[PDB]
């Protein structure tokens, strides 16, 4: 009959807070409607199934109603939001203007909430996420469109507004990079796509029910997962913490279960904890070792676990003639004066550095197939950290003398 | 007479509902329903202790 | 008159000013304030950020400016506004006599005496942190244990839901963290170079360490070996027990380590029995060698709750063992010690007696020495890359 | 009159521990020590056990 949620809101409808109303998704996953704390009211989405709440998006995060009076509606072909005072305090902006009629708003099963036109989608959800990436869902750049598409946390654990962590793709670099920011502070590095996982975050990996992948190409620079299990329920999420985490619903834990939680590790994980030329290693003390054929800039303070400064070379580059010396199971260092050229290989990748006297150092820029692609860096190395089992190469030029066959 | 605990700790937190979360985890581990769970979270992990006899 | 007496016709108030200085000047003892309450407390003298190390009256706070601290009737005693005790020493003698003093050691320890001796010592009753020549652990003799209780919180003194403790009604004595009433975290037994589930704690320029088990104590002391250096443990408000060296290059506490240093794999029993965590793999719990998941559903979806079992039922003699490599040494409730005999002769012992599920030596040093057996499933599990013990877990002859 | 200002630069000094009370001052004095020059200013955050010192320079 009709005492059940629909998945629609069309043209004549609304959905109003005094109503308790929702939307469900058709597969019965998700719910959409109204919701509070915080002493504010909120229009959001949440899993329809677990008894506990999980708000997986929120329309109006920065702008609360003000209380129990809401009303969510189609206005001139546009989605509002509108408090006891008749005054919006939401609403799509449209992306066009010769919209027709019947527009309607839609609750797709992957969570999607939609707007749409006979002609297609008009907003879509998937486009504005707040703290978490849903299946489908794309993290990253929308080339056509310059959107970046990002992540913020709620404020604290009731208050859905903006925090202070976002974690977001950067391409104005050598290679596109995942950050964590903390406001304007860069406070973690997640790196490039290497291209199994990110560089930074080695415990991702395919799952029984769920199989990810980074697109980089000529319509985007994105992330996504697909769970290929309709029956489990997986999702990124910044928590207010600032913790990036895949958690799974674990039905025989009665939790959401983390996979993953970035940062892993205080001790080598946060940006820049060892100054340049030199990587943390968890397994070794002092954290921040020198590279080999490098020697810390300031010893007592490196005695007295001071990184700060880092390393520097203990012999002058002569360009022809340098070598390498190669560093195993890295994190890339950042790649923000680095050049790449994924179509040549290692060998044609050294003879480039060699040839560049201002190369100091190169790897592959893809892991597969033993290892395919140039990035090559210039000056100083920073941010890295080495790992017992997963990472990478990475070719550090020396000055003859320093080189070991 | 006088309580006993039973100790289940995982990966996560308490969230808003972990004593209800916590007894309903040790159900589905002993088959057996407790007095009650108290629940705390530090350390990214959920651990629930179960009050049981004893 | 010394800057590090109190005489019984002396006092500090709030609002003189006055305080207490170490001989040698690394302490000051007198009145703070925060969370708008007012506390008498004490400090690094030379450093002008304050770092408070220990505090008096912690749960009993003075809530205006007014306020006294002295010996009253053969007793230290801290005055309120309206001249009623809000803190005092509750003396252990009955017979004490003038003069009675109270006194700042150079180790920071604040003493009330008598001409008999020590009454009172601050060094008995610590609030969050050790600092050097402070034992941590039993006073056999009293039956009194030295602990850690955290700061509510950055702001708030008083007593947090963090406390670090020693336990020695087991095999080993053994370091916990425990939050309320909840067992958290385990740092384990002395091995006897370092604590098992404290893989960075290290001898160092200026700071050495031991653990003392004998008749009149079991407790832990470091000492700081240069004195223009600052070291100190301390258990902070978010839980965390952690070494701390005060680095001027960096104007900062630096942190030497800190425990528990993984949330992956050091809280207590994230793995269940039979199992052990490995930060390196996927997933963290690992069954042991010989070992099966108890459910395979709930191990597949990571639910290690339950644990491993052996694959093969154990015949006791003719049983082997299978050695596991950079171990923390499951938990000793259980567990039984021999120092006197070596690794061949407690595998003998070990396989003699049918309850036996594995050993290990009590002792590291030498090529290690001691033996250490355990009964029943094993507890609290998880390797190191570079660091740990060697762990001998019994299974049946056809697994081995 | 009228020229173009220097333009605003960023220096980061990150390490081990937290911001304290005093934070601010102890990022700037630590800068001092790091480069012999003072900073117009530093804020100071603190998550992950660690304190990151944004130091605005030019
Ligand atoms: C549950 O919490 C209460 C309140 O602190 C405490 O008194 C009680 O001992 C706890 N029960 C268990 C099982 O630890
Ligand atoms: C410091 O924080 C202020 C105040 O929020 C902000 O406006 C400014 O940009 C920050 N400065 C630096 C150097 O990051």
């Amino acid at each position: 009959a009709a005492a059940a949620a629909l998945s629609t809101l069309s043209s004549t409808e609304s959905l109003t807070i005094s109503s308790n109303r929702t939307l469900v998704s058709p597969g019965n996953i998700f719910e959409l409607g109204f919701f509070r704390t915080n002493s504010r009211w909120y229009l959001g989405m949440w899993y329809k199934k677990l008894s506990g709440r999980t708000y997986v998006w929120v329309a109006n995060r920065d702008n609360p109603l003000s209380n129990s009076i809401g009303t969510l509606k189609i206005s001139n072909m546009n989605l509002v939001l509108l408090d006891h005072s008749n005054k919006s305090v939401w609403s799509t902006n449209l992306t066009r203007e010769n919209v027709r009629s019947p527009v309607v708003a839609e609750l797709l099963a992957n969570g999607n909430f939609v707007v749409r036109d006979p002609s297609g989608f008009l907003w879509q959800s998937f486009d504005y996420p707040t703290d978490t990436l849903l299946p489908e869902m794309k993290l990253g750049y929308d080339l056509k469109t310059g959107l970046n598409r990002f992540l913020v946390s709620w404020r604290s654990s009731d208050d859905p507004s903006s925090g202070d962590f976002s974690y977001k793709l950067d391409i104005q670099r050598g290679l596109p990079e995942f950050y964590t920011f903390k406001d304007n502070t860069l406070v973690h590095r997640t790196g490039p796509w290497n291209g199994i996982r990110f560089s930074g975050i080695p415990e991702e990996q395919q799952l029984s029910y769920m199989v990810y992948n980074f697109t980089e190409n000529s319509e985007e620079v994105a992330y996504t997962f697909l769970v290929t299990n309709n029956s489990i329920y997986s999702r990124l999420t910044i928590n207010f913490s600032g913790f990036f985490e895949r958690l799974t619903w674990t039905p025989s834990l009665v939790i959401w279960n983390p996979i993953w939680s970035s940062p892993a590790s205080f001790q080598c994980d946060p940006y820049m904890i060892c100054g340049p030329g030199s990587y943390c290693d968890v397994n070794t003390l002092p954290l921040c070792n020198c590279i080999q054929g490098f020697k810390p800039l300031n010893v007592q303070e490196w005695d007295m676990r001071d990184h700060t400064r880092g390393c520097i070379r203990r012999t002058r580059l002569s360009c022809r003639g340098d070598g390498f010396t190669r560093m195993k199971n890295m994190k890339l260092p950042e790649t923000t004066m680095a050049t790449v050229d994924r179509s040549i290989g290692v060998k044609e990748c050294e003879k480039k550095c060699l040839s560049d006297c201002n190369c100091t150092a190169f790897a592959n820029a893809d892991i597969r197939d033993g290892g395919t692609g140039c990035v090559i860096w210039t000056g100083r190395l920073d941010d890295m950290r080495n790992y017992a089992v997963s990472g990478q190469d990475l070719y550090v030029r020396l000055a003859a003398a320093d080189v070991v066959e | 007479r006088k309580t006993c605990v039973h100790r289940l700790n995982s990966g996560g937190s308490c969230g808003k509902s972990g004593q209800h979360d916590c007894e309903a985890f040790y159900t589905n581990k002993t088959n057996q329903k407790a007095f009650y769970c108290n629940c705390t979270s530090p350390f990214r992990t959920r651990y629930c202790d179960c009050a049981i006899a004893a």
